[PDB]
């Protein structure tokens, strides 16, 4: 099963349902979820965190650092605060 | 006039007090109170340099308080002494080095392994065992006898040189 | 072993994972289950390189070092003549505040 | 009184600290009264054979920022007795931080605390930025989660 996430600028991000449930706010709402508060370059980064979380939670290998460019840090912080992830 | 703070540690009865009194007062004490801990100062010429040696002859029961931790933290070099006729004293060396590493917040602390009472025939710890232990620690191993004065000056002067190499 | 990708066409981005040994055709079947288009009507790209169905993903250039969960590799997708590859760019972050240097 | 404390077992236990994280690890030992006691740090990718005791409690933090870290996939490490002298391994890694906490870390590392409130964010996040990682507070949370 997959979930479709719509950014505020109309980009469509299709992610595995289990990946989207990492967000508390998406979990509460739940096939398609529209976000007027997250642009595409931020929501794309958010989806990278989703696969990162599901891959490395309870991982028996070492966990790499999640990278965050300074230019996206402030907007990503607001998104994560809104998504509860 | 440079000063070197030396601390002599090891199990009770290994010869810490006898080694120290032999270095400063140049005589062998047959029965020094196992309870008296004191510091001794001596002006010595080591490799042409006149130094003040501040030797702590530790004694008493264990105490893992902040105050005793800090007291030992001030020592720049440690003489870890065991007796060749006492296996337990050799087995305790690991614990003494571990506590030195903890308070010095480092694993590269100037120290010398000392096998005392080398004048006694009743050996229970082999010199090869001590050489191997010293090699794994990366420290010199010196065989001493406070009674015959064997290696006594060498043990203390080598610890001073280990501090100098560490101070550079 | 596992490579993490984001397959992009126009304003659609698919976050999925695959095995480094899996082939390009097998990745088109993954897209089929999502976008309801058969592999015969899909063209996959790595940058501007048309990917041959028979080659594995590793042989195309997707490796664990370059296709990480936190940094997936981009795979362009075209649907059928075949259309020219078109990837609509994401939005842009604002200028970095001076308090952030 | 504190539940999270070391047991005074006095039974030695050989342990290997292994920093498999990109951070400088601050090993923190909870003494017999539950107080945190810092130990020498581990640069990234470094191992160290340490001398501990049975029933002693350990946690690991970022030496510079006190960010939380995991040991053997969990928050705390308690070595037991060695079986046939083989050492007990402690694999220290990053956790999977929440995206919000990872963002807080990156903003904390870029902005100076005086200029925290000069950012174009919500006032709620101004408090989250100033709420730096805290070992004593994490002990309260772990005590209650028990
Ligand atoms: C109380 C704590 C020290 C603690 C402990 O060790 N921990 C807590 C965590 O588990 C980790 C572990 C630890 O730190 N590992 C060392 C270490 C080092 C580097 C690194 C780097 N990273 N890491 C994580 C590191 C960890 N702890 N918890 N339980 C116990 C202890 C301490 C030992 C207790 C059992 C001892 C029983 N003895 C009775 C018989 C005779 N014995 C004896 N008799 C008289 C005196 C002494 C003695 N020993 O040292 C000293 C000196 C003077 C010399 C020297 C410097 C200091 S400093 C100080 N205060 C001293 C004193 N008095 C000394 N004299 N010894 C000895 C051999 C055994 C059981
Ligand atoms: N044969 C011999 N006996 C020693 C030597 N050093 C110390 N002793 C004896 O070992 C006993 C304990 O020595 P002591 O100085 O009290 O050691 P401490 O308890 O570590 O300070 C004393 O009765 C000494 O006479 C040595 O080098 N040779
Ligand atoms: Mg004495």
């Amino acid at each position: 099963m997959y979930v479709k996430l719509i950014s505020s600028d109309g980009h469509e991000f299709i992610v595995k349902r289990e990946h989207a449930l990492t967000s508390g706010t998406i979990k509460a709402m739940l096939n398609e979820v529209n976000f007027r508060e997250i642009p595409s370059h931020v929501l794309s980064k958010v989806c990278m965190y989703f696969t990162y979380k599901v891959r490395y939670t309870n991982s028996s290998t070492e966990i790499p650092e999640f990278p965050i460019a300074p230019e996206i840090a402030l907007e990503l912080l607001m998104a994560a605060n809104f998504l509860d992830c | 006039m440079t000063e070197y703070k030396l601390v002599v540690v090891g199990a009770d009865g290994v010869g810490k007090s006898a080694l120290t009194i032999q270095l400063i007062q140049n005589h062998f004490v047959d029965e020094y109170d196992p309870t008296i801990e004191d510091s001794y100062r001596k002006q010595v010429v080591i490799d042409g340099e006149t130094c003040l040696l501040d030797i702590l002859d530790t004694a008493g029961q264990e105490e893992y308080s902040a105050m005793r931790d800090q007291y030992m933290r001030t020592g720049e070099g440690f003489l870890c002494v065991f007796a060749i006729n006492n296996t337990k004293s050799f087995e305790d060396i690991h614990h003494y080095r571990e506590q030195i590493k903890r308070v010095k917040d480092s694993e590269d602390v100037p120290m010398v392994l000392v096998g005392n009472k080398s004048d006694l025939p009743s050996r229970t710890v082999d010199t090869k065992q001590a050489q191997d232990l010293a090699r794994s620690y990366g420290i010199p191993f010196i065989e001493t006898s406070a009674k015959t004065r064997q290696g006594v000056d060498d043990a203390f002067y080598t610890l001073v040189r280990e501090i100098r190499k560490h101070k550079e | 072993m596992d490579v993490f990708l984001m397959i992009r066409r126009h304003k659609t981005t698919i976050f999925t994972d695959a095995k480094e040994s899996s082939t390009v055709f097998e990745l088109k079947r993954i897209v089929e289950g999502i976008l309801k288009r058969p592999p015969d009507e899909q063209r996959l790209y790595k940058d501007d390189q048309l990917l041959d169905d028979g080659k594995t993903l590793g042989e195309c250039g997707f490796t664990s070092q370059t296709a990480r969960p936190q940094a997936p590799a981009t795979v362009g997708l075209a649907f059928r003549t075949f259309e020219a590859l078109c990837i609509e760019p994401f939005s842009s972050p604002p200028e970095l505040p001076d308090v952030m240097k | 009184r504190p539940v999270l404390r070391s047991v005074n077992s006095r039974e030695p236990s050989q342990v290997i600290f292994c920093n498999r994280s990109p951070r400088v690890v601050l090993p923190v030992w909870l003494n017999f009264d539950g107080e945190p006691q810092p130990y020498p740090t581990l640069p990234p990718g470094t191992g160290r054979r340490i001398h501990s005791y049975r029933g002693h409690l350990w946690l690991f933090r970022d030496a510079g920022t006190h960010d939380g870290l995991l040991v053997n996939q969990t928050e705390l490490f308690v070595p037991s007795l060695n079986v046939d002298g083989q050492p007990i391994f402690a694999n220290i890694t990053l956790p999977v931080y929440t995206l919000k906490e990872r963002c807080l870390q990156v903003v904390r590392s870029l902005v100076k605390p005086e200029n925290y409130r000069r950012l174009d964010i919500v006032r709620s996040l101004y408090e989250d930025l100033e709420d730096h990682p805290n070992v004593q507070k994490d002990l309260e949370r772990l005590t209650q989660e028990r």
